[PDB]
């Protein structure tokens, strides 16, 4: 009856580890988003790119600022970037390969979000 | 539970104003008092802070208040900081050491003394991230007009939207139904096997 | 066979009870999980301090370019107090004049423009400069905090301003 | 099968161990990734010293002089700043002109 | 700079030359401070007195 | 000064205070508990 | 800073947490094995 | 020492730095008077730790730049919260969100069942004779 | 069969171990609550 | 044969509890000695 043992194992795993893990991850990311939007707003500067963090159904997500021709916006003009709320944003969930080190910048953005919050 | 204070824009403004008042503190012969008839708090992590400063020089009080407000909105987006500035009645281009519209509006409290009298006070819901508390302040100052400016700026900063912490934990009631059903179904499978 | 099914049902019921206690707002489970969480967070403090100190070292290396005046003691004004600080020649981290065995010397200001505070900070620069404290790992091993993750503080404010 | 059951149990153990003793949120996992990445970054970057390194320097098309320089390499923009006589010049490692300017001053270090 | 490690210095007639360039395989003349071509007849002796007769790659320079 | 004696002239290493409060504190043995629970489940399902 | 007091508790040399459980299981198994063998 | 002994000693040595604001120069006293700030509240020998002061000087220094600010709360009832009434009226700044950690000298309870269980447990073992 | 009885005995031993761990937690719940009340702030902090 | 199994499990529980208590006492005898020495007056109050 090893199979019933495995069934019990996976049932306990899911409903006593993964679901509380989902709740804990949502709570931590929501707290980080709250501590981020309580002072900071719109985009912030990380690795010469611009990232913002928004909370959705499946956790927090970082979107990077790009111009019309899918080029990341240089940090120097974040001023006007805060003036224009219709600037193009690309999500970090999709691994888009045209930008060199896009996932690198996304990971550093998440790390900076953790450090600031 | 010793929890950290959840820093928030109006809290930063109040603390900066209080620090500026303390660092320019001057002795005065005027009596400044706080009289609250009832204080009711029934929600967890609803910290209450009753700080009783009073500086007789109200002109310097508005100067420091405007300086602290300007330093606070130095981190907001430009459009939001500016619109909140006209909503309050303070202009950034004007030096803090100048009479603004807010001071002119609040001069109507010059005759009344520097006492804060509240008949009854109740603290509302305070949703804070775990490990932190939402702290509410009742600050007195050496002039009722400085108080006027204080509460109007505090309300204006409260008008902003800060995302709330949502509680996902279900309400807990003693679950004897689950163990009862488990026992009944254990008897059921015992009978089935037999 | 029958015993195996009975124990299967019993273990499923135990798991259901554990899930009920986990999801619900039970004070006992909350106390236990908060105990564990506090212990884990205090454990992770050290790694967080190391990472932040190292990143601040990189940003100090990047910032200290073409500016030899930032390597010498200066009376930085923090709006309410003066601190005589510089950047260390080795770690490239903010290093200020230490007050005894405590933190950096904070010359309290009685006004927006306080000449006496500046004069005393200069006096410390010229006389009592042999005792210094650096943000990062020396700060952690001496006073218990890294200087970062603390607001307001001269390390964080100097990193944000510069 | 027995092998399938053993594989499933091992996968159970691995997943439970990860979910218990490893981060389960984007922030902390990204912090660990950034830690490893920055360790590699610095392991590569520390090969460039900031010490006073003597080298032959070409001020013009027919002049040469021996002098000490300092080198600081950064990977955010991937450039080397060379310090000479109190003045710092930045040369990119991706631009052809900067590479042609910087290679002789590095390969001729006495 | 890992790519540039294969670069090494030699003499193209009377001028400085950089062999082993994957960035630009074509022949390029090394630039001085003012971004101008380098033309020394004695640059070979200078290379011999620093790196040696064999063209030392930038990898060995970094290893120094 | 009605609370002058509760403040220390010397600096306080509060990090060490928390480290000692955690070192000398009750240890919920979740590792041992989980191992014992897994052994109990395996014995009650498979062994028996 | 508020004075924290003194560290009265001493760091005694402890024992492994699992070791008591290990002894219990081992001694129970040995007792059962001897009882089965002798019987 | 008593006030009379203080006066006799300081009249014996009128130039001692230890007693310099109990008997200060008239210049200092009138500078303090003409500034609306009593001299004993700011003049350095008064602030000195080893300086000897009479009863009158002490009870007049104790009223140096003292403010008059009061808080009169009524029926306060707080649950699971924190109350921080500061009533602070000086240059000193209260340390907000300063977590005051003490040494928790916790005493670990041990899993010792009441040894009154020892007979009953023996009875448990005894019932194996029912299975023989 | 002696093996089944052995496995039942080991299961009872492990359940007794779990009960003793739970009894330890029950006894030290006061210490747990005191530690939580004193060290509540550091639940999600990044520094002291 | 259910009664025999019940007797075996309860006797095993008793023996295992005895061994757990013995080992815990062996490791914590000194600790409870100082606990009783520093809390001697807590045994019986003088307001009987």
């Amino acid at each position: 009856m090893i199979t019933l043992f495995l069934i019990l194992c996976y049932f306990i795993l899911i409903f006593n580890i993964i679901v509380p893990a989902i709740s804990e991850k949502m709570r931590r990311e929501r707290a980080a988003y709250v501590n981020y939007k309580r002072l900071n707003k719109n985009f912030i500067c990380v690795d010469d790119r611009l990232f913002s963090y928004n909370f959705t159904t499946s956790g927090i997500k970082a979107k990077v600022a790009v111009d019309n021709k899918n080029v990341p916006i240089p940090c120097s003009k974040i001023n006007e970037v805060n003036n224009n709320k219709d600037v193009d944003t690309l999500y970090c969930d999709k691994d888009r390969d045209d930008i060199p080190g896009f996932a690198r910048s996304c990971y550093r953005a998440y790390s900076d979000l953790f450090f600031t919050t | 539970a010793e929890t950290k204070e959840f820093k928030t824009l109006y809290n930063l403004f109040i603390d900066s104003y209080l620090q500026k008042l303390a660092q320019h503190s001057i002795p005065t012969n005027v009596t400044c008092a706080i009289h609250i008839g009832e204080v009711i708090g029934q929600f967890k992590n609803c910290a209450l802070r009753i700080t009783n400063k009073c500086m007789s020089n109200s002109r310097l009080s508005f100067t420091l208040m405007v300086e602290s407000f300007i330093e606070v909105i130095s981190l907001l987006p430009e459009k939001d900081r500016r619109r909140i500035a006209e909503e309050i009645g303070i202009d950034l281009d004007d030096v803090p050491s100048a009479v603004s519209k807010l001071e002119k509006n609040c001069n109507a409290y010059a005759e009344v003394n520097n006492i804060i009298d509240i008949q009854k006070l109740d603290i509302g819901e305070c949703s804070a991230p775990p490990g932190q508390h939402m702290l509410l302040q009742i600050v007195n100052t050496g002039s009722a007009e400085a108080n006027c400016g204080l509460q109007t700026i505090v309300k204006s900063l409260n008008k902003i939207y800060v995302p709330p912490i949502i509680e996902n934990r279900l309400p807990y009631y003693d679950p004897w139904f689950l163990v009862g059903v488990a026992i009944i179904l254990v008897i059921f499978t015992v009978a089935i096997c037999s | 066979k029958t015993s195996t099914l009975i124990f299967f049902v019993i273990i499923l019921a135990i798991s259901a009870l554990l899930l009920w206690f986990q999801t619900s707002d039970n004070p006992v489970f909350n106390e236990l999980t908060r105990y564990m969480r506090i212990k884990n967070t205090v454990n992770d403090w050290k790694s967080l301090t190391d990472s932040k100190t190292k990143l601040e070292s990189d940003r100090g290396r990047l910032l200290a370019a073409g500016k030899d005046d930032i390597f010498e003691f200066k009376c930085v004004d923090f709006g309410a107090y003066f601190i005589a600080m510089r950047l260390d020649k080795k770690t490239y981290l903010p290093q200020a004049i230490r007050r005894g065995t405590g933190d950096a010397w904070m010359v309290k200001k009685a006004a927006k423009v306080d000449p006496s505070a500046q004069q005393f900070c200069q006096y410390l620069i010229k006389h009592k400069s042999n005792n210094v404290i650096t943000c990062g790992n020396e700060m952690l091993n001496e006073l218990g905090y890294s200087g970062y993750f603390m607001s307001p503080h001269w390390c964080s404010d100097f990193s944000n301003m510069e | 099968a027995s092998l399938l059951y053993l594989i499933l149990f091992l996968l159970f153990v691995c997943i439970s161990y990860y979910f218990t003793y490893y981060p389960t949120n984007k922030l902390q996992a990204a912090v660990m990734e950034t830690d490893r990445e920055n360790a590699i970054i610095r392991q590569r970057n520390d090969e460039i010293p900031t010490r006073t390194l003597d080298t032959a320097i070409f001020t013009d098309a027919s002049t040469v002089a021996s002098a000490q320089i300092h080198l600081y390499y950064n990977s955010n923009i991937g450039k080397i700043i060379m310090s000479l006589n109190g003045k710092k010049h930045t040369f990119n490692l991706y631009d052809d002109n900067d590479i042609r300017t910087l290679l002789p001053i590095l390969l001729l270090s006495k | 700079i890992d790519r540039l490690r294969r670069a090494n210095l030699a003499c193209e007639d009377d001028k400085l030359m950089i062999y082993g360039l994957p960035w630009m395989t074509t022949q390029t003349s090394a630039l001085s401070i003012n971004s101008k071509p380098i033309v020394y007849k004695d640059c070979a002796k200078l290379l011999r007195s620093i790196n040696g007769s064999q063209p030392v790659s930038l990898n060995d320079v970094l290893r120094r | 000064l009605s609370n002058s004696d509760r403040f220390s002239t010397v600096p306080v290493n509060r990090a060490k205070v928390v480290q000692h409060n955690i070192k000398h504190s009750f240890d919920l043995k979740l590792h041992l508990i989980s191992l014992l629970s897994l052994l109990v489940i395996w014995i009650l399902i498979v062994a028996i | 800073d508020v004075h924290p007091g003194e560290p009265v508790v001493k760091d005694k040399i402890k024992l492994p947490t699992w070791l008591g459980a290990a002894i219990t299981l081992v001694v129970i198994s040995v007792i059962f094995y001897f009882i089965s063998i002798y019987s | 020492m008593t006030d009379e002994q203080i006066y006799a000693f300081c009249d014996a040595n009128k130039d001692d730095i230890r007693c310099k604001c109990i008997y200060p120069d008239k210049s200092i006293v009138r500078i303090g008077i003409d500034t609306r700030l009593p001299y004993y509240c700011w003049y350095e020998p008064c602030k000195r730790s080893d300086a000897l002061l009479p009863a009158s000087l002490k009870k007049n220094i104790t009223k140096c730049n003292v403010s008059d600010c009061t808080i009169s709360l009524g029926n306060v009832s707080i649950t699971d919260s924190k109350l921080d009434v500061n009533n602070v009226c000086d240059s000193k700044r209260v340390a907000t969100e300063n977590i005051a950690v003490r040494y928790l000298n916790q005493e670990i309870r041990y899993p010792i069942i009441d040894i009154k269980w020892l007979p009953i447990g023996l009875l448990a073992l005894a019932i194996l004779i029912l299975a023989f | 069969n002696s093996l089944s009885i052995f496995f039942i005995v080991v299961a009872t031993a492990a359940v007794c171990l779990l009960f003793i761990q739970g009894y330890s937690i029950y006894e030290n719940y006061g210490n747990i609550k005191e530690f939580n009340a004193t060290h509540a702030a550091f639940e999600y902090s990044k520094s002291i």
